[PDB]
């Protein structure tokens, strides 16, 4: 699966 | 053993923007796709790909082909049987060239794909690339072609099929999306594996870390991703248990080459130098989290073990010098740093809700201050931020930002020149002879091989800086005490929903 802007952290 | 019944309800401190993997870039919206929709195949919880949709993959011609049997008697939410033609739809969207998407990376090796069968399709490549077994088939929600499949492709993205009326046929059903406040579905009492144990998955939308966790020990959510410094807090919290482990991530700042300010190679090696990443990860993260130097997660097969990469360790009068080199010096006695005619000052973004970025934001303010360098910090709702830095806008002087990383380890997507002007290349990073390594690689088929030459892409990747590389972060999984058949997976928070049972 691919690569994703990610909100957390 | 398992049991049917109750409600799960999900905080997120970021709303999605549409449910669409062709068009979506956020883990938010993701996270919704993997509910609503199925895929050829699933990364599982050891990162191995998985049939899930298909009955059988067989790779042809070396890795040029690849022929895909279907399962049979799968339906979408409105009782109709998902058959090949929905799968040759899906993939040939972004074959157009009336495809407006940035998931264009994805696909691009692909020459065709045809229908050989009622449940069996051809896949044929242009040229071997691992992604297409390895990322497209298992990010590749498919689409309903009784529906979709006579909508210009130019138009498809603004349909409301993506946000009010989306028809998949994964375990859960679309309900209701009351906007800035939640997206309910409903179990799939006719999905292909057997209905959820779970009636319905609310996922809330709280974009206020320190709102989550009140609402978590108030019993108003019941599955949340809880900050490192409030472990200790929520451990104690009625009726619930953590799960915690490394994410499939890193945080990083993206400094945006369109920005005269960080053109300069050397600039933003000294941007890296001036930053006590070690006391920030102590500071923000209570020193739950390693400082990052590598584009890649630990979790990676291809994660360099035995590589000296540079580095860039704190040092503010290194910094002071690089910057001088680089001809910055305070002209105007103003205490910030001044060439030709221009003053280092610009915005840093990070996206509302998420505390520690926002600490972390600050604390870059407050330490490239003590280098004469003037920051101002703006913290910006999640799905406008996402637009902001995607083409055509790249709205952003720089930012605090993450990546959810492919379980297929390659740069290309998020470094290679070629992404900037359609994909995730978000900064507008080029090294051309990157580029060559990124592009070659893709040939290499033996995974030491392929792991000993992207050693020389991490080492230009380090040394250009495109990116301050933060910390990798880890996951405190807050669930309900009794909730059964939960299997941690790095990069999908909600991996196998439909399989988790809350015992009674
Ligand atoms: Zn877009
Ligand atoms: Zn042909
Ligand atoms: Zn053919
Ligand atoms: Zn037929
Ligand atoms: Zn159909
Ligand atoms: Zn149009
Ligand atoms: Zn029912
Ligand atoms: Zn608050
Ligand atoms: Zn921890
Ligand atoms: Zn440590
Ligand atoms: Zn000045
Ligand atoms: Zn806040
Ligand atoms: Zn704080
Ligand atoms: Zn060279
Ligand atoms: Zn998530």
């Amino acid at each position: 699966v691919d690569s994703k802007n990610t909100s957390s952290w | 053993k398992p049991q049917q019944g109750g409600d799960l309800v999900v905080g997120s401190i970021g709303e999605p923007t549409l449910f669409n993997s062709l068009y979506s870039t956020d883990d938010a919206s993701t996270d919704i796709e993997n509910m609503l929709y199925s895929f050829l195949t699933k990364t599982d919880e050891k990162l191995n790909v998985k049939l899930s949709l298909a009955e059988s993959i067989k790779e042809l011609d070396g890795g040029l082909a690849y022929d895909v049997k279907i399962k049979k008697g799968v339906k979408f939410h409105d009782g109709k049987e998902l058959t090949a033609d929905d799968v040759v739809f899906t993939y040939s969207v972004p074959l157009s060239k009336d495809y407006k998407g940035e998931r264009g990376s994805t696909y691009e090796m692909l020459k065709s794909v045809e229908k050989k069968g009622d449940y069996e399709v051809l896949f044929k490549l242009k040229y071997k690339d691992g992604n297409f077994y390895n990322n497209a088939l298992d990010s590749t929600a498919i689409l309903p072609k009784h529906i979709l499949g006579n909508v210009p492709i130019a138009d498809l993205e603004e349909n409301e099929f993506n946000r009010k009326k989306p028809i998949g046929s994964g375990p859960f059903k679309f309900k209701e999306w009351k906007q800035g406040q939640y997206i309910k579905l409903e179990a799939n009492d006719d999905y292909f594996e057997g209905r959820p144990y779970l009636d319905t998955v609310t996922y809330k939308v709280i974009p206020d870390a320190n709102a989550a966790e009140a609402q978590l020990q108030a019993g108003d959510i019941n599955f949340f991703n809880v900050p490192a410094t409030d472990y200790k807090t929520a451990e104690k919290f009625n009726n619930l248990k953590i799960v915690t482990d490394l994410a499939l991530s890193y945080v990083y700042i993206g400094w945006n080459e369109k920005n005269e300010l960080f053109k300069d190679k050397k600039v933003r090696q000294a941007l890296t130098t001036a930053l006590d990443r070690e006391s920030i990860v102590s500071q923000v993260l209570d020193g739950d989290g390693e400082v990052a130097y590598i584009p890649e997660s630990p979790l990676s097969w291809n994660y360099p073990k035995d590589i000296d990469v540079p580095k860039f360790e704190y040092n503010e009068k290194k910094a002071k010098q690089m910057l001088a080199e680089a001809g910055w010096k305070d002209t105007n006695g103003d205490g910030i740093l001044d060439k030709d005619g221009k003053k280092f000052s610009f915005t840093l973004k990070t996206n509302q809700g998420n505390k520690v970025r926002e600490d972390i934001a600050v604390v870059v303010q407050e330490q490239l201050k003590k280098i004469g360098i003037e920051v101002k910090t703006q913290i910006v709702e999640w799905s406008a931020l996402v637009e902001q830095m995607n083409p055509p806008n790249w709205d952003f002087d720089a930012m605090v930002m993450g990546w959810s990383l492919s379980t297929f380890p390659d740069q290309y997507d998020i470094f290679h020149s070629s992404q900037i002007k359609k994909g995730l290349n978000y900064v507008w990073y080029k090294n051309a002879e990157a580029d060559k390594l990124m592009k070659d690689a893709k040939s290499i088929s033996d995974r030491k091989q392929y792991s000993k030459e992207y050693e020389q892409i991490y080492q230009k990747i380090a040394e250009d800086q495109p990116y301050t590389f933060l910390y990798y972060p880890n996951n405190h999984m807050a669930m309900p005490e009794n909730l059964e058949g939960y299997k941690y997976h790095p990069k999908r928070d909600l991996y196998n929903i439909e399989k988790w049972w809350l015992a009674k």
